C-alpha cells in the first residue's frame, strides 16, 4: 500500500495571508504515461468530500482561484493565494496511482481570530421532562474563540464527573467561533434531592471562572 | 447538472445483509468508472471498491477487508452502480459516499451526498423532544433557546427551527451515545425583540423510525 502523509493536524492561519498545507507519499506517483496521480480534497463540516485539485496542479471546475498546487515525485504542496474565513475545513491529499487508492489523514485549517467570551446559558429540566421521570440540565458555551474550553458542574457546590454529556460543534464557516454544549443527566428523584445547579466554565477570556446556576426550588 | 445520489443506508444487523444503491445523472455514466468510499473516525477516508466501465471489461477491484464480502456492480441502462454488502460487522459501520472518475485523469470528480451505515444489533427507537426555555426575564438584547432531542437509535436526526426559517443563530450539536441512548441538544439565539412575542418552534424529524415532532418554546 502507498502510504500518504499529511504531518501537520491542524494550521492556524489569519484571513487575508498565504499558507500552505504539504503532503508526501511512500513511494513516487509519476505514472508511466507521464501523468502524476496525486489529487486534492477539502471536507467541510458535515459534508461530503469535494475535488480541489487533480494531478498536482489542475483546478477543477467551480474551483476558487486562490487555490494551487505544485510538487512532483513524493513531496507535494497545496496553497491559498489569499485565506478567506469561509476556507475552514479538512484538506485531504490522495494518491489515485496504485489499488487500494490511499488518502492522508487530512489537515484542518484553522481560522486566528481575536479572543471572544462563550455566551453561558443554562437550562432547568422542562416540565414535561419530569413528568416523564427524567431530568437532563443543559448547559450551552456558545460562540467563543479560542477553541479550548473546561467545563465543570456542580450540584449543591460539590463538584459531578459522572453522567455528564459533552458536544462540540466545528468552527463557524462565519464567524471563526466554537461552541459546546454539556448535559448533566439526573434522574427526577435525584433531581429532587438537591436544589442548586451551576455550569461552570474555564476560558482564557475569563481569569475568573464562568458561572451560571439556579436554583430548583424556583 | 452533475449528481450521485446514495440511498439504502441505516441500521443492519451484525452478520447481515445490505445493498446501498448510486444514482447517476449529469454526466456520462456509461464511460464513468465508478467507486464508493467510507468515512469512519480513526480511519478517516478509506477506498472501497470500484467498479470499470464496459470497455474496460466491467472489471472490479476491491480493498483487502472487504474482499469476499461486498460485490460492486453496475446498470448502465439505469445509471446505477450497487454495492452489496454480506458478513457485516461492526467495522463496516460509517458514511458511504460513491464518488466517480468521469474521464481519464480527472480523479474522484463528482461525490455524492454519503448514507450512514450502522451496524448494530440495538433497536430502532423513536426520540423524545423537550424545549428548553430561559428561566429569568430577558434584558439582555439577544436570547437563547434550545431543543433537547433524546433517547433515539440509530442517527441521524433533523432538527430545524420554524420550518427552516430561522437558521443565522443556530448551533445543532453532535449527537452523544451512552445507556439512553443517543441524546442530541440545538440551540437557537434570537433577538429579545422576536421571543416569546413571535412563535419559536424546533422540528425533529427521525428519519429511521419515520417520526416527526414539533414543539413550541414556551416561556417558563
Ligand atoms: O479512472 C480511470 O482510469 C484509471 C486508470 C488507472 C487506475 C486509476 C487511475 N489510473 C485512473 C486514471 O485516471 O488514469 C478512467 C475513467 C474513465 C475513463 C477512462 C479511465
Amino acid at each position: 500500500d502507498i502510504v500518504m502523509t499529511q504531518a501537520a493536524p491542524s494550521v492556524p492561519v489569519t484571513p487575508g495571508e498565504s499558507v500552505s498545507i504539504s503532503c508526501r507519499s511512500s513511494k513516487s506517483l509519476l505514472h508511466s504515461n507521464g501523468y502524476t496521480y496525486l489529487h486534492w480534497f477539502l471536507q467541510r463540516p458535515g459534508q461530503s468530500p469535494q475535488l480541489l485539485i487533480y494531478r498536482v496542479s489542475n483546478l477543477a471546475s467551480g474551483v476558487p482561484d486562490r487555490f494551487s498546487g505544485s510538487g512532483s515525485g513524493t513531496a507535494f504542496t497545496l496553497r491559498f493565494s489569499r485565506v478567506e474565513a469561509e476556507d475552514v475545513g479538512v484538506y485531504y491529499c490522495m494518491q489515485h496511482l496504485e489499488y487500494p487508492f490511499t488518502f492522508g489523514s487530512g489537515t484542518k485549517l484553522e481560522i486566528k481570530r481575536a479572543d471572544a467570551a462563550p455566551t453561558v446559558s443554562i437550562f432547568p429540566p422542562s416540565s414535561e421532562q419530569l413528568t416523564s421521570g427524567g431530568a437532563s440540565v443543559v448547559c450551552f458555551l456558545n460562540n467563543f474563540y479560542p477553541q479550548d474550553i473546561t467545563v465543570s458542574w456542580k450540584i449543591d457546590g460539590a463538584e459531578r464527573s459522572s453522567g455528564v454529556l459533552n458536544s462540540w460543534t466545528d468552527q463557524d464557516s462565519s464567524d471563526s467561533t466554537y461552541s459546546m454544549s454539556s448535559t448533566l443527566t439526573l434522574t427526577k428523584d435525584e433531581y429532587e434531592r438537591h436544589s442548586s445547579y451551576t455550569c461552570e466554565a474555564t476560558h482564557k477570556t475569563s481569569t475568573s471562572p464562568i458561572t451560571k446556576s439556579f436554583n430548583r426550588g424556583e | 447538472e452533475v449528481t450521485l445520489q446514495e440511498s439504502g443506508g441505516g441500521l443492519v444487523q451484525p452478520g447481515g445483509s445490505m445493498k446501498l444503491s448510486c444514482a447517476a445523472s449529469g454526466f456520462t455514466f456509461s464511460d464513468a468508472w465508478v467507486d464508493w468510499v467510507r468515512q469512519s473516525p480513526g480511519k478517516g477516508l478509506e477506498w472501497v471498491a470500484e467498479i470499470r466501465n464496459k470497455a474496460n471489461n466491467h472489471a472490479t477491484k476491491y480493498t483487502e477487508s472487504v474482499k469476499g464480502r461486498f460485490t460492486i456492480s453496475r446498470d448502465d441502462s439505469k445509471s446505477s452502480v450497487y454495492l452489496q454488502m454480506n458478513s457485516l460487522r461492526a467495522e463496516d459501520t460509517g458514511i458511504y459516499y460513491c464518488t466517480s472518475v468521469p474521464q481519464l485523469g480527472r480523479g474522484f470528480a463528482y461525490w455524492g451526498q454519503g448514507t450512514l451505515v450502522t451496524v448494530s444489533a440495538a433497536s430502532t427507537t423513536p426520540p423524545s423532544v423537550y424545549p428548553l426555555a430561559p428561566g429569568s426575564g430577558g434584558a439582555g438584547s439577544m436570547v437563547t433557546l434550545g431543543c433537547l432531542v433524546k433517547g433515539y437509535f440509530p442517527e441521524p436526526v433533523t432538527v430545524t427551527w420554524n420550518s427552516g426559517a430561522l437558521s443565522s443563530g443556530v448551533h445543532t450539536f453532535p449527537a452523544v451515545l451512552q445507556s439512553d441512548l443517543y441524546t442530541l441538544s440545538s440551540s437557537v439565539t434570537v433577538p429579545s425583540s422576536t421571543w416569546p412575542s413571535q412563535t419559536v418552534t424546533c422540528n425533529v424529524a427521525h428519519p429511521a423510525s419515520s417520526t416527526q415532532v414539533d414543539k413550541k418554546i414556551v416561556p417558563k
